[PDB]
């Protein structure tokens, strides 16, 4: 966060953020693990287990 | 007023303020200023702050006709078909509560909404939103009318509720103006206004007073005279553009409408696949579909995954290992196979 | 009957959908379910199917004031010209025949109708069709105005008329209706409604009967009665939600209105090129136009030919050998060339 | 005259003219066809000559909801707001001064403009202008609001007056259509009209001859009669579809409204970014933002210079050479230095 000397008559309170990181790094997150897991067992999560593990 | 949910929103005088966003061009006092386009669900449901209180009158007249809106004075009506949202064409309005407003709308970079009930010529803002209609499932279609498939989702609850979590609506503030003072030769001069009034002149006794009754303060200027805006009745929505004018924030807090749930969709799903067998690999043939993101991982030891959004109809040649690899023709069932 | 072709579709009256597409979101009786969208013509002018008559008055005149529309009693009315088509935007209507509307829409996905005449502001359902632009030519742009080509394009030729191939209006739709029979604790009343009601209590007489008025049933329970509706004047549009409630249909014609007839459409013809000569090698300099194909092969034996949908203001190079090339640059004549 | 423009519009009395763009379709002496598209500006405004002179009253007043419509009877009106410029959608209107008239549109390869202002339901012809969304900047986002930036760029100022540009206002057009004769049961019985009713018979009493009466040449036929038109009080734009019935040129000027001019753009600038440098090289991590061109060129002598216009957040690896680069992304300025 950064705020800005606004535009003055009107109130204006620019402030300047990053981008957001967990919607950028959930939206453009990358090639899911639950995927492309070796030995070819489902992880399954309610408990984080990977059912039917080979 | 909760379910009926007029008193709460009673208890906030609703009104607008300058959006740098005006109709191609100004940035002026929009009534129906966009707050801020909060929208966290895979159902598509845009949930933008209403500028005006869309749903409760004049007298907070829990009414759907009623759109209470902005003016000079706090007094301002629009009609409940008034309202028009554009994404890149108008979406339907899903439900408005006052301050909040919300509904679904196409795919767009910018959400712009206006209201003409009043208003001349749909009065609102268009503020760019990039509306991204990236859904869940293996395809990548928008039609839940297929008989396909469900899948769990996020849905705004487009039911009413008394609250789930409130906005503070608190400290009426100022504005920017002096129109409400008038000087007659030395007088300046506050009649009844539509805005609260403190009589701050230049130089004189008028350094208090309200605004929405007379007062005269004799051998004075335009210049020489002072404006101020006092306040009574109502609560400011959050002071986004928001002279902050009050005090201290300590107001009430209006429910924000649409509390969300998870809910089902109907996901599409696709033709399946060719699977034309061979020797120690095997090939995939796909016709297209609404695109879908079809993934096929070896099973075994540290193993090849391959998954490319599949949108026309191709070959994908499976390599067929000894335990053999596991396949999804997008969102279609997970099954791998083995060598046949 | 058939020049007033509400006459024929009045033999079996327009009817409703309970089709899953239903208004975003929903999925119930619209009278206007997509039954099927079929526009197979270079022209683009989609035919959709719509559950009610596009056109047949109420009383069977051909009034093109009144759209069929339906209720829970068959006889529902529109205002004919108050319906719409938005594809990605208001698809331009050509006609309405019947079950049929024919209409040039833009590209885009899908395609919705909405029609309100007692409906809630334009009930309307919306299918996903991909109704892309798929036209031939040189070019690629969708603008007749310049004087430019005249290539052969089929399209539905937008004249009425009583036949080319008739959908088949049969099975007239055995239809429950349970909702219409009370019982006040020994009395199932089925009172007058719109059709004859076989209303089957579970023990007792209640098996059948004409419930076109009313019929008292011994030993009304909630549980007991179970309705249908059972009359005439009917064939089913396709049985597209439509359960088989007819024995067998007996499928009379309803004449598929906007007959396709091969036309010519005005192609677009562009700046055609510069031809700068050299050794062997001509550089063709292109200006760009909507993008547009050029076309060069080596006239003579096995020779290169190759072709490049060319979408900017380059120069490429068709080599021109001994032979000489045939260098077609879009949508122009096939300009050859000799080696000089 | 100027003041109100519309008597100079009432020189010379408009008429819609002959488009072959006549309602995706057809052609006619459309009552709105697009003269010319004229946008040359940064402002992002098109501006287009209309059939119609919008602005000027039924009898060439200043007229707010007046647009003067075209018919035989040439004195026709237009609502003011009956005047849809779709492009790719309703783009929003700006102004209408005469024949000139400005406003907004998104991006698009055509534009369509609808009124029907004394016929019923909107006459409406579409013609193609691929209205890009060319803007300036570093950045690439078509949204105003922000509190980034102001650059300097062109923009149709929109004030009415008298005349930068004045189109020609001359010759009152024949055409090859006459159709006022009649057939007097042995006769030419031409209706007489407002104008000269140049009865071009084959012979008799129709050979020449404006007709104030109906001019009634015995011993003719209908082919045997040939129809003419010659008015006054009036002045052809430019005759461009315009069959050209001027007898000399000569015009009047009316000037072009909306004189363009320097004004000021507002850009966006996005998060600036993360900087990481090392031994001889750096890395700046860039969140997305709308698209942005970002340049890195070696601050020194003749050195390496690149650019990308940059859409992901993604880390640029900044060469940073002994004399040091130029790091320019986006909408910041050149910051640029040397080792860190």
């Amino acid at each position: 966060l950064k705020l800005a000397r606004p535009a003055a008559g009107n109130i204006h309170v620019p402030y300047t953020q990053t981008p957001s990181g967990f919607k950028t790094w959930q939206k453009d997150r990358d090639s899911p693990l639950n995927a492309k897991a070796p030995f070819g067992c489902i992880i399954q999560t309610n408990p984080v287990r990977a059912m039917n593990c080979a | 007023s909760t379910a009926n949910h007029f008193n709460a929103y009673k208890l906030t005088r609703p009104y607008v303020a300058y959006c740098a966003d005006c109709g191609m061009g100004h940035s002026c006092h929009s009534p129906a200023m966009i707050e801020n386009i909060q929208a966290d669900a895979t159902d598509g449901t845009l949930k933008i702050q209403f500028a005006s209180q869309i749903g409760l009158t004049k007298t907070d007249t829990h009414d759907h006709t009623k759109i209470r809106y902005a003016e000079g004075h706090d007094i301002a009506e629009a009609a409940r078909s008034t309202l028009k949202v554009h994404s890149s064409s108008e979406c339907t309005v899903t439900g408005t509560m006052g301050h909040f407003i919300l509904a679904k709308c196409p795919p767009g970079e910018r959400i712009s909404v206006s209201f003409v009930d009043s208003k001349n010529e749909h009065r609102t803002c268009r503020i760019a939103y990039h509306h991204e209609q990236r859904l869940i499932g293996r395809e990548r279609f928008t039609v839940r009318p297929h008989h396909g498939i469900e899948l769990p989702c996020t849905t705004y609850q487009l039911t009413t509720a008394e609250t789930s979590e409130e906005i503070d609506m608190h400290m009426p503030p100022d504005i920017p103006d002096r129109t409400i003072l008038s000087q007659q030769s030395g007088n300046v001069k506050i009649t009844v206004n539509g805005r609260t009034v403190r009589y701050s002149s230049s130089c004189g006794s008028q350094a208090v007073g309200t605004t929405t009754t007379d007062k005269t303060i004799n051998s004075c200027t335009v210049d020489k005279c002072q404006a101020y805006v006092t306040s009574h009745t109502k609560w400011q929505f959050n002071s986004p553009f928001v002279p902050r004018r009050m005090q201290a924030e300590r107001k009430g807090k209006v429910h924000i409408p649409f509390p969300l749930i998870n809910t089902t969709c109907r996901v599409p799903l696709a033709p399946e696949a060719l699977v034309r067998s061979g020797k120690r690999e095997a090939t995939l043939s796909l016709h297209p579909i609404h695109p879908t993101l079809l993934s096929y991982r070896t099973f075994g030891a540290e193993r090849v995954f391959d998954e490319q959004w599949i949108t026309a109809q191709t070959e994908v040649t499976i390599p067929v290992p000894v335990e053999g690899v596991e396949y999804q023709w997008g969102n279609h069932k997970p099954q791998r196979f083995v060598v046949a």
